RNA sequence: GGUGAGGUGUCCGAGUGGCUGAAGGAGCACGCCUGGAAAGUGUGUAUACGGCAACGUAUCGGGGGUUCGUAUCCCCCCCUCACCGCCA
RNA sequence: GGCUCU
RNA sequence: UGCCUGGCGGCCGUAGCGCGGUGGUCCCACCUGACCCCAUGCCGAACUCAGAAGUGAAACGCCGUAGCGCCGAUGGUAGUGUGGGGUCUCCCCAUGCGAGAGUAGGGAACUGCCAGGCAU
RNA sequence: CGUCGUAGUCCGGAUUGGAGUCUGCAACUCGACUCCAUGAAGUCGGAAUCGCUAGUAAUCGUGGAUCAGAAUGCCACGGUG
RNA sequence: UCCUCCUAAAGAGUAACGGAGGAGCACGAAGGUUGGCUAAUCCUGGUCGGACAUCAGGAGGUUAGUGCAAUGGCAUAAGCCAGCUUGACUGCGAGCGUGACGGCGCGAGCAGGUGCGAAAGCAGGUCAUAGUGAUCCGGUGGUUCUGAAUGGAAGGGCCAUC
RNA sequence: CCGACUUACCAACCCGAUGCAAACUGCGAAUACCGGAGAAUGUUAUCACGGGAGACACACGGCGGGUGCUAACGUCCGUC
């Protein structure tokens, strides 16, 4: 008899990811993306939350799009 | 500014002649003199720091800017802030007639002065030397003073190279050697 | 006995060892030693090959190893049941794809350089085999 | 350096205005001159455009680069924004101080109409 | 654990309060803060009092 | 500059003992009676002979005659 | 096998991040008394250093490390002290 | 007061 | 309509670097001065103001240039979904998808709105 | 009589550089002295320890022997006391 | 118990006495806003000054920084200076995310009143993700809501809070 | 003190070539997943609410893996 460990620790998953892809229609309000970064960076109809969390302001459709010199990655709402 | 009409007028056609420049906006110029004091012992007491500023403040009718710490090192006992030394920016009028005192009274006024070097060019143009001792200035008084401080002058000028500031320098009678 | 230096890890998976290799031409030497198996050799069996083929050349050219034991391997001591950690690190391994080129060799003649990759091969577990430098 | 650190400092109200889809005031300011333009919220096409480049400003003027010339150029783009039918734009000072040239001019288009 | 806790008392009159926290080692010296009473829907001055 | 932290700049008097006047602007205030200048220091005589190696050889033959 | 504590100049002994290259003491060297010694009494004291030898290198068990910085903090190696190594 | 050996 | 320049964009390296060359009527830039608006934890360096003597030196712009950066096929290879098989730590067959790297090669951006200048 | 006026000083004179004199065949190792400059330590001395009872101690100069030259030593002499 | 990465099989999630690290706070400014700024390291020269303080130029281009672990972000800086300040507001909240549930999270916008800014605007704590403990019982302030014949009161309730 | 040289004795940086990585990524699939449109098929196979449960000791095999010795009819996960 003899031993230990000192690894057995880790924490819960948060459930991040894209909840809304797209062409998918949202509700004003709706969470697109948890993130923790700005992974992805908010553009037209589109609000970053306190923990870079992108919402929709408006009514419509999710829009994925790479813009800008550095080639980040935007996401828009079309009107509908 | 009477170096500064003396720059004008017979030292920009002297380095016109002697480089052979196209403009003479290729022309080197100084631009500015900047006066630090290292004082790495004022963490002993802010007075030293305090009383050198009033000193180099008699120098160049300017108040000095005291300058901290860019990082924390132990060897000198300092951390990121501690007031560690100071400095002043020369331009403009001020720049030429504290190099007119300084050529013309405090380095004869140097012990054993024989001469400067010209091995002290960075390089690039900008002259650097470094005094023992503030005495050599007549702003200092004497017997009001108790330490010998010390300070070092960097002259940063235009000249893209090592010579053409030696020529610059020369045309203003620089005593190198 | 070839080892790292440093780790950014003491330990490691155990892996897999799929998919075929990468260092296959001849590319500093003119002879050279190609792995045809698969597997995983040691610090062991790389070091004593070299002395055998160092010894058979008698010093004359230059030898190269191509392949370096960067993944330790652990075992649990007896009398130790199966669980409560991973075990301690005991050597270290290469792990070996087809078409490995193990070692090279140069400044010898071609006979010299089999008997020599010959008495090294005896020491290894893999099958290897015999190659030259190609063109392109 | 100087003009890209301009640029530095212009391109976040740039940018704010920009997703606020701001019909937007854009001054640029010289030594000798100083501009202004109407743009459209796309930020490709201009609307009214005003300086002291133009003959029928500059030959009425002292200097180009003073601050009588910066308010006869934001009274002149005033009145032709609202000539044109624009009332309300938002006032990009493109990296310079609300100062001096820039605030006489805002202050001529606030006096002639506009809204900011 | 050593950041205390107070209340911060409308100098209204009202006995509102908003509750925080402060360092009573490195700020000796009282918090005073204009904040929103509700009650009289005004900004009022509120002061540091204790806990209780 | 700013107005109250900088010391008195005024321009004052400076003459030598080569007679050279020369005003400057300072923090002195009163005038200024000088020693050397750079007119008169002996950079340009002084210091050519102030090198002095002398001879060996010149003092053992100056020393004597054979 | 595992647990807990720990490794300091000749020795003992302080010291658990900021003259602690280290107290203090004993010891060692020098001196002084003694016919000589001891015991005394006073005075000093780590090791390689070299730039001229001023003061940085270094070493708290060895190796690694981080914090601006370690004798103290942490990590591996060991060495030693106390406990457990039971039931069948 | 106490103070050893040679 | 042509040329040049400035401003604001689109696009985000085939668009960037480098090297050589080139521009001053206008524009721009440097530049002159600062009692003033305003400013420097000192400094008219910057910021700002009042200006226009000088210069295109720098910067910027333009032209050229393959030392780079970058882009980049075709074919093959690796991988893999399903089904099947073997000598089963790993592979193979039918079928579908199909890289990355590398090669040939490309390549010294393109474009919109407004204003001004010189020509037409 | 004047001077310094409590300081490492107009104290102290070491050390060292340069220039010299003399003795002596000959002053490098290895002499004495002079001149100019240089201006250390040292601000009355731990434990411990020495001498001295009157012209004594203390202090001040002088001479001689030895010796070409070469003493702060030695042996003598007087002064103040 | 909680956080971060891998294991985790390119959505989420996913175990082991699997591999590695941290948390049980801090801040009345280290928050808000407005304005401005841009590193690490190295090279050369330079009084004391030295490997290493401070100063000037150049290379470099974020290899730095983020109050702390790691990851993801960060130049429009979320990093760094200064001015003014208290939005570290109260009542609400369309609509979603996440959990068996208790619960947890994001949130434009509305009403009042406020701060900065010329203004557009921004601000409902901090770059984000750890910094925590249900109910009961009891305490404190406020509040006529209740008040065992009635008027009060005790006590209770509601709000805030320990 | 200055160094004289030479000797390569090692060797930084940099350059070229070559490998390796679960906690590396200037690249990047197949599948899977989310959403939308469209046929054919399927005894609504879907969701909501309500009545009643049982069950929460799984096993081997294929594939992708951790651990173990790529040992176990071993163990722990994903999927069938
Ligand atoms: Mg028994
Ligand atoms: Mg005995
Ligand atoms: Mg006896
Ligand atoms: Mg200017
Ligand atoms: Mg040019
Ligand atoms: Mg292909
Ligand atoms: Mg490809
Ligand atoms: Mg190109
Ligand atoms: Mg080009
Ligand atoms: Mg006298
Ligand atoms: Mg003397
Ligand atoms: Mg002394
Ligand atoms: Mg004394
Ligand atoms: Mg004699
Ligand atoms: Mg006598
Ligand atoms: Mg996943
Ligand atoms: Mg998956
Ligand atoms: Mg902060
Ligand atoms: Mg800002
Ligand atoms: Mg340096
Ligand atoms: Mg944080
Ligand atoms: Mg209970
Ligand atoms: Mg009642
Ligand atoms: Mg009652
Ligand atoms: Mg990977
Ligand atoms: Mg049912
Ligand atoms: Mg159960
Ligand atoms: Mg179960
Ligand atoms: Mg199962
Ligand atoms: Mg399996
Ligand atoms: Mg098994
Ligand atoms: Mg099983
Ligand atoms: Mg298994
Ligand atoms: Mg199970
Ligand atoms: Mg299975
Ligand atoms: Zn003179």
């Amino acid at each position: 008899a003899g031993g230990s460990t000192r690894n057995g620790r880790d924490s819960e998953a948060k459930r991040l990811g894209v909840k809304r892809f797209g062409g998918e229609s949202v509700l004003a309000g709706s969470i697109i993306v948890r993130q923790r970064g700005t992974k992805f960076h908010a553009g037209a109809n589109v609000g970053c939350g306190r923990d870079h969390t992108l919402f929709a302001k408006a009514d419509g459709k999710v829009k994925f799009e790479v813009k800008g010199p550095k080639n980040r990655k935007f996401i828009s709402i079309e009107a509908e | 500014a009477k170096l500064h009409d003396y720059y004008k007028d017979e030292v920009v056609k002297k380095l016109m002649t002697e480089f052979n420049y196209n403009s003479v906006m290729q022309v080197p110029r100084v631009e500015k003199i900047t006066l630090n004091m290292g004082v790495g012992e004022a963490i002993a007491d802010k007075k030293l720091l305090d009383n050198a500023a009033a000193d180099l403040a008699a120098i160049s009718g300017q108040k000095p800017l005291i300058t901290k710490a860019r990082k924390s090192v132990a060897g000198f006992k300092i951390r990121q802030g501690y007031p560690i030394g100071c400095k002043v920016t020369l331009r403009g009028e001020r720049m030429w007639e504290f190099f007119e005192r300084l050529i013309t009274i405090a380095v004869p006024r140097i012990r054993d002065f024989r001469g400067l070097s010209a091995k002290s060019f960075d390089g690039r143009g900008n002259y650097s030397m470094g005094v023992r001792e503030q005495i050599i200035f007549p702003e200092i008084d004497y017997d009001k003073v108790d330490r010998v401080r010390g300070l070092d002058i960097t002259i940063t000028t235009t000249a893209k190279s090592d010579e053409e500031g030696r020529a610059l320098l020369a045309a203003f009678d620089f005593p190198f050697r | 006995m070839l080892q790292p230096k440093r780790t950014k890890f003491r330990k490691m998976h155990k892996g897999r060892n799929r998919g075929l290799a990468q260092g296959t031409d001849v590319s500093f030497g003119s002879f050279g030693l190609k792995a045809v198996g698969r597997g995983r050799l040691t610090a062991r069996q790389i070091e004593a090959a070299r002395r055998a083929m160092t010894r058979a050349v008698k010093r004359q050219g230059k030898i190269w190893i191509r392949v370096f034991p960067d993944k330790p391997i652990t075992e649990k001591p007896l009398a130790v049941r199966m669980g409560k950690g991973k075990g301690n690190v005991e050597y270290w391994v290469a792990l070996i794809q087809p078409g490995k080129v193990l070692y090279e060799m140069d400044g010898v003649p071609e006979e010299l350089a089999r008997e020599a990759f010959k008495l090294a091969a005896a020491k290894l577990p893999i099958k290897t085999t015999f190659v030259t430098k190609t063109v392109m | 350096d100087k003009k890209s650190a301009r640029i530095r400092r212009a391109t976040r109200a740039r940018r704010k205005l920009q997703e606020l889809g701001a019909t937007r005031l854009v001054v640029h300011r010289t030594p000798r001159h100083i501009y202004a333009q109407v743009i459209a919220p796309n930020g490709s096409e201009v609307l009214v455009a005003a300086s002291t480049v133009e003959k029928a400003i500059a030959e009425q003027l002292k200097y180009t680069g003073n601050k009588d010339a910066a308010a006869a150029v934001g009274k002149a783009v005033a009145e032709r924004a609202l000539e044109k039918g624009i009332k309300d734009v938002s006032f990009d000072r493109s990296g310079f101080q609300y100062h001096g040239r820039v605030q006489a001019l805002a202050d001529a288009a606030r006096e002639a109409g506009l809204q900011f | 654990g050593i950041r205390e806790k107070i209340k911060l008392v409308s100098s209204a009159g009202t006995g509102h309060f908003y509750t925080t926290t402060k360092n009573k080692r490195t700020k000796p010296e009282k918090l005073e803060l204009k904040k929103f009473d509700p009650v009289v829907r005004q900004h009022v001055i509120y002061k540091e009092a204790k806990i209780k | 500059m700013k107005k109250d932290i900088h010391p008195k700049y005024e321009e004052i008097t400076a003459s030598c003992s080569c007679g050279n006047v020369m005003k400057i602007r300072s923090t002195v205030g009163h005038d200024l009676n000088l020693d050397v200048c750079s007119k008169c220091h002996p950079f340009f005589t002084g210091k050519q002979r102030d090198v002095a190696t002398g001879g060996r050889v010149d003092r053992f033959n100056k020393r004597f005659n054979i």
